């Protein structure tokens, strides 16, 4: 498991 | 974790083609997560390339992305002086990891262009602060030079200070500003001022006497 | 549409500074901030970011706890909690998840110097000119010819630092009554010197 991926584009 | 970036240089003539590689440690981000920018000096880097392939807005045809997962390839074909610069990739991991590559210096090559070269005095207002500034300038050349100043014929060892431009956008030359710097003792002390700059084997040579 | 950084001084260590981050015809809340940095001569290295998405704050390992990423209504601002000669750098914000719009960036120098405005000298064959911008701290210097209408054969040479800690440069234009104006912002200090052939 991670965090959210932060970036979305 | 790391993006290893190679090579640390690459030449290619104008009209040449570069090749600039970014391995990843482990898969990037959706296997894509990778980006290119480009940076001269003492502007922001602009990106080129995101989501490993897709040109930006406004970018030349000419600049190319490939790879997924772990290996990524940036291409530069018909290389104009224009793309003299540091070249970076960046990339994206699982839990929010965002490391760029080392960059890759680009110089754009070329036949040799012999410099001209200046000498400029120092300003009257300079000797009265007690230390004296001489600037020698060599203009548009390529590729590097080298130095040497000499006063009254005394080659001289300290005191010494070159700096750069960048090349020339337009027709890849340099421009180098070498500085020697006295007490006013020493200045007023002496009378021909002498830069020497090298190309390869060859020298060209200015001069000035104080006074004139 | 842009972004401009602002807060880079002169600090000595230890003491802390904010850097904020402007946007200008679009929304601070759009789209990825991100802070990077560049020490002089060095590689990009990025610190941290807020999130379009997530609407969450990320730093980079190596800078959790050296760094504090906060918003107002109108800046997304870094502070350096307890700057190094090591912060000594230039700090970039960008707009995007690709860092697509950047900044100009801001100069931190984190050192003991004193600020000292510069001297500027005229350069001129005993055709080409210059001004010879000596004894400054800290960076930046800006130098324009005729109040930045001349930029055709103007070459202004990256700055060195001298033994003293102070920097120096000069700055040439080629032409057939030409000023160089020098601005120091760190001391608000504004030079011209009309620059003669002899
Ligand atoms: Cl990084």
């Amino acid at each position: 498991i991670f965090e959210k991926f932060g970036k979305g584009g | 974790q790391v993006l290893t970036q190679t090579p640390s240089s690459v030449s290619a003539a104008v009209g040449g083609t570069v090749t600039i590689n970014c391995q990843a440690s482990q898969s990037v981000y959706n296997n894509n997560w990778l980006g290119w920018y480009q940076q001269k000096p003492g502007q922001p880097p602009k990106l080129l390339i995101y989501k490993a392939s897709t040109l930006a807005s406004g970018v030349p045809s000419r600049f190319r992305g490939s790879g997924s997962g772990t290996q990524f390839t940036l291409t530069i074909s018909d290389v104009q002086c224009d793309d003299a610069a540091t070249y970076y990739c960046a990339g994206g991991y699982n839990g929010n990891i965002f490391p760029f590559g080392g960059g890759t210096e680009v110089v754009v090559t070329g036949d040799p262009v012999a410099p001209t070269v200046l000498i400029f005095p120092p300003a009257a207002d300079q000797v009265a602060t007690g230390t004296v500034t001489i600037v020698c300038v060599a203009n548009k050349y390529f590729p590097d030079v080298t130095v040497t100043w000499e006063v009254d014929g005394t080659t001289q060892t300290t005191g010494i200070e070159n700096s750069k431009t960048p090349q020339n956008s337009a027709d890849c030359t340099y421009n180098l500003s070498s500085t020697l710097t006295l007490t006013s003792t020493q200045y007023n002390s002496h009378k021909e001022y002498t830069c020497k700059v090298t190309l390869g084997t060859t020298s060209v040579v200015q001069s000035f006497n104080r006074g004139d | 549409q842009s972004v401009e950084e602002s807060g880079g001084r002169l600090v000595t260590p230890g003491t802390p500074l904010t850097l904020t981050c402007t946007v200008s015809g679009f929304s601070l809340t759009s789209y990825d901030m991100s802070w990077v940095r560049q020490a002089p001569g060095k590689g990009l290295e990025y610190i941290g970011f807020i999130s379009s998405t997530t609407g969450g704050t990320y730093y980079a390992s190596w800078a959790k706890g050296r760094f504090t990423i906060s918003k107002t209504s109108t800046t997304v601002d870094l502070k350096i909690t307890s700057p190094t000669t090591e912060d000594t750098a230039t700090y970039f914000c960008a707009a995007g998840s690709w860092y697509n719009m950047w900044g100009p960036g801001t100069l931190v120098t984190v050192s003991s110097g004193q600020p000292k405005a510069p001297s500027v000298f005229p350069l001129a064959p005993c055709m080409t000119l210059g001004c010879l911008v000596k004894g400054y701290l800290p960076e930046p210097v800006t130098v324009t010819w005729n109040s930045g209408t001349l930029t055709n054969g103007v070459r202004t040479f990256p700055s060195v630092r001298q033994s003293s800690g102070l920097y120096s440069l000069s700055s040439v234009v080629s032409v057939t009554p030409v000023t160089c104006n020098v601005a120091h912002p760190a001391t608000n200090t504004k030079v011209d010197k009309t620059v003669a052939p002899s």
